[PDB]
């Protein structure tokens, strides 16, 4: 049997350089954040890769931001069905969610909530967090000067809603946009907050589609999911 | 530490022990 | 028009349902009244695998009992060797997310293929040492989900936008193109002959192909809920499912009827993936309640447990020679059993 | 719409005409495989530890 | 050493009266008053205290002259306890003091050191729970056993009554208390520097995004390198400096500064970063109270805060108060880290539970 | 066999009454969650109204609420939407949208062009 043991030694050979290829990635997969970003086809979703930036099923996208590398992992060719190619998407640090706040050809608002709360409450996403994008806010100040616009009939809680006071908006505006813009959070963070889990939350944001703002939105959110994640374990929260 | 500063006590007070037995033996 | 069709359709299903009925003569269990127990099957691991990063989400036994290549979605591909849990081979991938891997019959190639909607060949021939992609499969639209090979010259695969194709690795061209799903395929399974392979959908329907022609030859619609996994019995004459209405299903390719159903109160969560062995006796079904399972395909009741895990199993594949049973889980560790 | 309909129809026309058997029948060969192979699966009987490489 | 102190005395004097026998001197040198005197004529005679051999305060500093006759030192003017006697009255307390606040550290030492032997075992024994963060628990909850056994076996050789007291004049001994007394210092300093890592840990993953590979070495380094140092920069600098018996008293001041100041430099730091922490917490909760206080009390004890009061506050309070606050209440820091860090954990009793459903 | 039926249905005047009766068969109804799906003419699927598996959670869309009304009944195995008061904007086909996860209150796919388990429906149609 003396020839099996140098076999066995260049076996071990083999197993001791592929364990060094790997305790090398180690750091690389460890290192990077995953971002999987998602929503409505119809809002500002291309416009926000895009800014991001400055036929394959997944489009990859790289950047550093204060020397921390995001993989942010768009959607590309895929079907309406999201049951089964987001059950993959559990171990990303957070899920982006941009949503156009279009309250027309059939109303926008209503079926990204719903889809919304089949993200929030599902089995495997119940440990991953939700960052919310409401873009298309400065399109409200140009659809509520309509009159009897579609914002006060799809959703009549909107008329009798009174602006939280400990709530600032952007300065330069009536308050009724202001109204009208809040009111839309409120209906999200009812559902945000009302699963009560603990273990993700979400973080709703005002954003235009064009600006530096988003990519350091997006990076502070995911710190302080990191942050709160650090905190679980030591059951301080 | 204050671990050290009570065997310093009783270190102290076990010396003040023996010399007033012994000087009790003697005197 | 469009309501004479619907009517002519819905007779005809009234029809294929009245057939399937006419078959049905007794239940499995009642003629099973021999069949003994197979006992308490205390299984305990022997080899645990570490190296993986993130989680395995599946892997291929070699077709010598040695070899087990495991994808995992940490961008990696580890052919390991059961005997002595040595890495012989770690190739890399340029899609980070794997769905689904393959073991080539000869032991010479390799696939992958995930949402990048790309079926990449490896090439373990290695005349050069380094290994190459030989072939990247493209032409799907959804995404793939399982690829299995018929030979070292004939790949199969399934994707997400109801097409399940059959390639050829020698051109890169499609020979024939299997369509009539509704939802997404994601679990296929080839002959022990490799002549036929099933095809689950995840709207609840099992629909056995051919690759000669390329026409569906029975159709099954028995789950209730989006189907999970399947395989095919040793003899290669039927097929278990697992779908994620908490149920295990069992098929015939003849009698075209639920032959045997196992299900039990306690178990409210799905099934992630099935296995026999070669017995036709232990139906092993990795399910997502953190704990694979083992059923007899006679008796339908408990028979051990393969509790080691932290997460999910979505990979659970006995061996061709049945020596052992490798399993792996969410938690990004791979584990050989063997009874003893 | 119509050729959608003619698809579904043409293939469930098929699907009526397939061969029956009694369960039982089919069935009878599902246990018949396990007796077959039942002292030759190493996870039904118990393996011998000199022929089992995990030992 | 507790009746051996007198012996060197006698002998350091015992070749007197051999060589100066042949004067004559009208107060030869006798062994009175347990004092060794030197033959002299009459009118020599220095006023002396207590034997430097005791050196103690004794309240007063009194000095012991007597007079020269013909037949030799007829009386001593002043008497020892007039002079410098003890004047102790407090004796009769003291010792019911000094022997309840030791069997109450004695004990509270026992049971941490059985609570933590199988509290460093969970921890070491199960594979899903090695990460950095359970092996700086590991690390504490090891030096936490440390100090426990430094401090029960510093007793034994310095507060055995079981023995006959001979004390025999072989200092094989003595080097074995001092290096006892080496170790206790060594493990409190490895105990204070335990837990500072701690709040270096949980204020690293809190601010950098990044946290090095290479830094758990670090961590190993703080942890046991640099209390060895301390010790290092103790004993070499009290072995030929202040060279006295067997090192429990701390009189001088150098030997004592140098190593308060590594302690109090750590109970400081710590106290900031928990600080920092709590504003942290308080930020991310701000968008209750009841859980702020919840998790304040889970984290007081495992960064050590308590030695925070009592040291920085002058210890002009009786010097008595702290002892009750640190080796009685601080004691049981064992018992309270162990019980909510490896018992009263939910990821280790949601494996603990499995283990106990499996069997 | 998963299989939906949908009734109801005919011509109202705006502001009438009428009401949408959903049978199910093949599966256990209790599980499922189970929620209105109506299409109108050239338009995208819109979502309406859910029940749950009990019935303690109900919601409709905005444009329904204060109108319309949902009611479950696991006994005889059927679902109820009541239609009265109806205007001459939701003239649509109604489909009785089941959601495919059991034992769950999250699931993705209801509002779809590939979705697989939803009926036929019926169609609605109001006018003066």
């Amino acid at each position: 049997t003396e020839d099996q043991r140098n076999e066995e030694k260049a076996q071990r050979e083999a197993n001791k350089k592929i364990e060094k290829q790997l305790q090398k990635d180690k750091q690389v997969y460890r290192a990077t954040h995953r971002l999987l970003l998602l929503g409505a086809g119809e809002s500002g979703k291309n416009t926000i890769v895009k800014q991001m930036r400055i036929t394959s099923g997944i489009f990859e996208t790289k950047f550093q931001v204060d020397k921390v590398n995001f993989h942010m992992f768009d959607v590309g060719a895929q079907r309406d069905e999201r049951r089964k190619w987001i059950q993959c998407f559990n171990d990303v640090t957070a899920i982006i969610f941009v949503v156009a706040s279009s309250s027309n050809q059939t109303n926008r608002l209503q079926a990204a909530l719903k889809l919304f709360d089949s993200i929030w409450n599902n089995k495997w996403l119940r440990d991953t967090s939700v960052i919310l994008f409401l873009n298309k806010q400065d399109l409200l100040a140009e659809k509520v000067l309509a009159g009897k616009s579609k914002i006060e009939d799809y959703f009549p809680e909107f008329a009798r809603y009174t602006t939280p006071e400990d709530a600032t908006p952007e300065p330069g505006e009536d308050p009724r946009v202001t109204r009208a813009k809040y009111f839309i959070r409120d209906e999200f963070l009812r559902i945000s907050t009302a699963s009560g889990d603990g273990r993700h939350y979400c973080y709703p944001h005002f954003t235009c589609s064009v600006d530096t703002e988003n990519i350091r939105r997006v990076f502070n959110d995911c710190r302080d999911i990191i942050q709160r994640m650090h905190l679980r374990q030591y059951e301080l929260l | 530490h204050s671990d050290g500063i009570f065997t310093d006590s009783y270190s102290r007070y076990r010396k003040q022990m023996a010399v007033k037995k012994y000087l009790a033996a003697v005197l | 028009e469009l309501d004479q069709l619907r009517q002519e359709a819905e007779q005809l299903k009234n029809q294929i349902r009245d057939a399937r009925k006419a078959c049905a003569d007794a239940t499995l269990s009642q003629i099973t009244n021999n069949i003994d127990p197979v006992g308490r099957i205390q299984m305990r691991t022997r080899r645990t695998l570490r190296g993986h990063l993130a989680k395995i989400y599946a892997m291929h036994w070699g077709t010598d009992s040695r070899l087990l290549v495991s994808a995992s979605q940490d961008g990696k591909l580890i052919i390991w060797d059961s005997y002595t849990t040595n890495k012989v081979h770690a190739i890399p991938l340029r899609s980070s997310w794997v769905m689904t891997c393959a073991y080539a019959p000869s032991g010479n190639y390799v696939a992958c293929g995930g949402l990048d909607n790309i079926c990449s060949i490896y090439n373990l021939k290695t005349r050069e040492g380094n290994v190459r992609v030989s072939r990247e499969l493209a032409g799907h639209t959804g995404y793939l989900s399982c690829c299995r090979f018929l030979d070292d010259n004939q790949i199969v695969t399934s994707s997400g936008d109801t097409t399940c194709a059959l390639w050829d690795i020698e051109t890169g061209q499609q020979t024939t193109t299997f369509t009539g799903h509704t939802g997404d395929v994601m679990s296929l399974s080839l002959a022990p002959d490799t002549r036929l392979f099933v095809s689950g959908a995840c709207d609840a329907s099992a629909k056995l192909w051919d690759v000669r022609e390329g026409m569906c030859r029975q159709t099954f619609t028995g789950h209730e809920s989006d189907i999970n996994a399947i395989c095919f019995f040793p003899n290669g004459n039927a097929f278990a499912t697992g779908s994620d209405d908490a149920t295990c299903r069992l098929f015939d390719l003849r009698a075209d009827q639920e032959l045997m159903t196992y299900s039990h109160d306690n178990i409210i969560c799905g099934i992630t993936s099935v296995s026999f062995s070669k017995s036709g006796r232990l139906l092993l079904a990795g399910y997502d309640d953190f704990n694979c399972n083992v059923w007899d395909a006679l008796k339908a009741d408990r028979a051990g447990v393969l509790a080691g895990h932290d997460n999910r199993v979505s990979c659970l594949g006995v061996t061709d020679d049945g020596m052992a049973v490798a399993t792996g889980s969410w938690d990004s560790f791979l584990k050989i059993w063997n009874g003893s | 719409s119509i050729a959608q309909a003619r698809k579904l129809v043409e293939q469930l026309k098929m699907e009526a005409n397939i061969d029956r058997i009694k369960v039982s029948k089919a069935a009878a060969d599902l246990m018949a495989y396990c007796e077959a192979h039942a002292k030759e699966d190493p996870l039904l009987t118990p393996v011998p530890a000199s022929e089992n490489p995990f030992r | 050493r507790f009746h051996l102190e007198i012996q060197e005395e006698e002998t350091k004097c015992a070749e007197l009266l051999r060589s100066q026998t042949e004067k004559h001197k009208a107060c030869s040198g006798v062994w009175d008053n347990i004092t060794c005197w030197r033959p002299a004529n009459v009118g020599e005679t220095v006023t002396v205290p207590c034997p430097k051999v005791f050196s103690n305060f004794y309240s007063k500093a009194g000095n012991i002259s007597k007079n020269c006759t013909s037949d030799g030192w007829s009386e001593t003017f002043p008497d020892f306890v007039d002079a410098c006697g003890y004047s102790d009255p407090e004796d009769e307390s003291k010792i019911t003091f000094y022997i309840l606040v030791k069997a109450i550290y004695t004990l509270g030492y026992s049971v941490s050191l059985m609570s933590l032997a199988t509290g460093s075992i969970i921890l070491c024994l199960f594979r899903k729970l090695h990460c950095t963060r359970n092996y700086i628990h590991l690390n504490l909850f090891l030096s936490f056993i440390l100090r426990a056994i430094s401090v029960l076996v510093k007793d034994d050789v310095l507060y055995s009554s079981s023995g006959t007291l001979h004390c025999p004049d072989q200092p094989s001994s003595w080097v074995g208390c001092k290096l006892s007394l080496v170790f206790l210092q060594y493990c409190i300093m490895a105990n204070f520097f335990w837990l500072l890592v701690e709040g270096l840990y949980l204020h690293t993953l809190l601010v950098a995004m990044l946290p090095p590979r290479r830094c758990f070495l670090a961590y190993l380094l703080i942890g046991w390198g640099l209390p060895t140092v301390c010790i290092g920069a103790w004993t070499a600098a009290r072995l030929y400096l202040e060279d006295t018996g067997c090192w429990d008293t701390n009189d001088h001041s150098v030997p004592w500064w140098v190593i308060r100041i590594p302690i109090l430099i750590s109970i400081i730091v710590n106290f900031v970063l928990f600080i920092s922490i709590i504003r942290i917490l308080l930020q991310k909760l701000t968008s209750q109270y009841k859980r702020l206080a919840k998790s304040t009390l889970l984290l007081i004890p495992l960064f050590g805060v308590h030695y925070m009061v009592f040291a920085v506050f002058p210890i002009s309070i009786s010097s008595k108060y702290q002892i009750l606050f640190e080796l009685c209440l601080g004691s049981f820091q064992g018992l309270v880290v162990a019980v909510l860090y490896c018992f009263l954990n939910s990821e280790v009793q949601c494996e603990l539970k499995r283990k106990w459903r499996s069997r | 066999q998963v299989q939906l039926q949908e009734s109801g249905g005919g011509l109202v005047q705006p502001g009438g009454s009428l009401r949408l009766s959903c049978a199910a068969s093949g599966f256990t109804f209790s599980n499922y969650k189970m929620n209105w799906v109506r299409q109108a003419p050239g338009k995208g699927l819109e979502w309406v109204s859910d029940i749950s598996q009990s019935g303690a959670s109900i919601s409709y869309t905005g444009s329904v609420k204060g109108r319309f009304t949902i009611s479950r009944d696991n006994a005889k195995n059927t679902l109820y939407l009541q239609m009265n008061s109806l205007k001459p904007e939701d003239t649509a086909v109604y489909y009785c949208a089941r959601c495919p996860a059991p034992f769950t209150r999250d699931c993705f796919d209801v509002t779809s062009t590939t979705y697989a388990y939803r009926g036929q429906g019926t169609q609605v149609t109001v006018s003066s």
